[PDB]
């Protein structure tokens, strides 16, 4: 048969029941009143033993868990999204050789882990207020 | 040529995987292990360098609330759901279940508090009131419980009367509001077949149909005796429609 009476996220598999979709979970297995309802697991929260690994972040969704790499890092597979830490590939963002940096002509692009800095051009002093070595640096 | 040993983060741990020395652009991520989760594109690992060096790290763990609770009367509204992220002080909005409305004193939020626990939950999605039932002309209606989302009432009829209908209706979400599973059923009164003709006796008052309860009134014709056996009556067992002792003779 078939129920006719199934919550918003569920497939009717007696007429008397309901069973909850994939990566939805319900308080009991079988759905028997239609004032019970399915709600969506929580993957990326504690306690998840999935982990996305390193340089990446998860991001819940309905029905699924997202795994992407943080921005200044970039996957070096194309592939975005990703399942667990077995397929994480992310690398660090060489921002010095792709030229979208935002020090000026006083420095220089300093390549580091998910962002760079800007270094004293060899032979240039920073102004005595501001500190070296960071993005905001202007030497002379 | 070299590494050595990770830097010591606090609230973290990292994954030594049992390695004594790494080599360089081996990276080891550290883990928020208590209470603690990770800042979104924070740090959480450390590449080795050349010459032995180690990228420095923030401390990138903050204190964080577990997932918001479960609620019957509402979920989380949608830009909250990706969430998995609770500093103290995070708010979240929640949106009414289908068969649920809004109960305007009330906030559709909580906040996380300093306990890393959610402040606590409130009612502020009451259950819908499906229209009132009506009544059965000739019929009962039980509401053990209420007219609320979620509810069965059972119906009924007079004794006398049949139903053609359903035997109870129960309140389902009906696109935008609740609504009746099934319409109100009807009661029809059961009718006696048919008025046996006495041979030399008179019927009195016929009338176009005999329901129930109802005594059918034999008199004898002129000269004919045994005007006193009675009548009979209308009764109704199990939908057929019954007369009590046999039609009284004349003689
Ligand atoms: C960790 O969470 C706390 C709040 O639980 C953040 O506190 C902020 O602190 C700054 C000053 O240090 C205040 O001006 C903000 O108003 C605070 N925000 C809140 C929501 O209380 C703290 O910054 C967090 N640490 C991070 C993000 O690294
Ligand atoms: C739902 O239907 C299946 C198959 O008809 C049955 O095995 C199961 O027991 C039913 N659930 C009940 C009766 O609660
Ligand atoms: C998790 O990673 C392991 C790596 O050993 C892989 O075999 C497995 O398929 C992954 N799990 C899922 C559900 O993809
Ligand atoms: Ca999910
Ligand atoms: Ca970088």
């Amino acid at each position: 048969g078939c129920a006719r009476w199934c919550p918003q996220n569920s497939s009717c598999v007696n007429a008397t029941a309901c069973r909850c979709n994939p990566g939805f979970s319900s308080f009991s297995e079988i759905i028997t009143t239609p004032t019970e309802t399915c709600d969506d697991i929580n993957e990326c929260a504690t306690p998840s033993k999935v982990s996305c690994g390193k340089f990446s972040d998860c991001w819940n969704t309905e029905g699924s868990y997202d795994c992407v790499c943080s921005p200044g890092y970039e996957p070096v597979s194309g592939a975005k999204t990703f399942k667990n830490e077995s397929e994480n590939t992310c690398q660090d963002v060489d921002e010095c050789s792709s030229g979208q940096h935002q020090c000026d002509s006083s420095t220089v692009c300093f390549n580091t882990v998910g962002s760079y800095s800007c270094r004293c051009r060899p032979g240039w002093k920073p102004r005595h207020g501001i500190p070296n070595n960071q993005k905001d640096t202007v030497c002379e | 040529s070299d590494c050595g040993l990770p830097p010591d983060v606090p609230n973290a741990q990292p994954a030594l995987e049992g390695r004594t020395s790494f080599p360089e652009d081996t990276v080891i991520t550290y883990k928020c292990e208590e209470s603690f989760v990770k800042i979104p594109g924070e740090k959480d690992s450390v590449i080795c360098l050349k010459g032995s060096q180690w990228s420095d790290i923030e401390e990138f763990c903050n204190r964080s609330c577990e997932v918001p609770t479960r609620l019957n009367s509402a979920s989380l509204k949608q830009p909250y759901i990706t969430q998995n992220y609770f500093p103290v002080g995070t708010v979240v909005e929640y949106e009414c279940r289908p068969g649920y409305r809004r109960e305007p004193s009330l906030s559709p939020k909580l906040t996380c508090l300093q306990n890393l626990k959610w402040s606590t939950a409130v009612e502020f999605c009451k259950k819908k009131s499906c229209p009132n039932p009506g009544e059965i002309r000739n019929g009962q209606i039980d509401v053990p419980g209420g007219i609320l989302f979620g509810a069965t009432i059972s119906f009924s009829c007079n004794t006398g009367y049949k139903l053609f209908g359903s035997t109870s209706s129960f309140c389902l979400i009906s696109g935008s509001s609740v609504q009746w599973s099934d319409p109100l059923p009807e009661c029809r009164e059961i009718y006696c077949p048919a008025p046996p003709q006495i041979d030399n006796g008179i019927i009195q008052g016929e009338r176009d149909h005999y329901g129930y309860r109802q005594s059918v009134t034999y008199a004898c014709n002129k000269g004919f005796t045994m005007i006193g056996e009675h009548s009979i009556y209308c009764t109704v067992n199990n939908d057929e429609g019954e007369w009590s002792g046999p039609p009284p003779e004349c003689r």
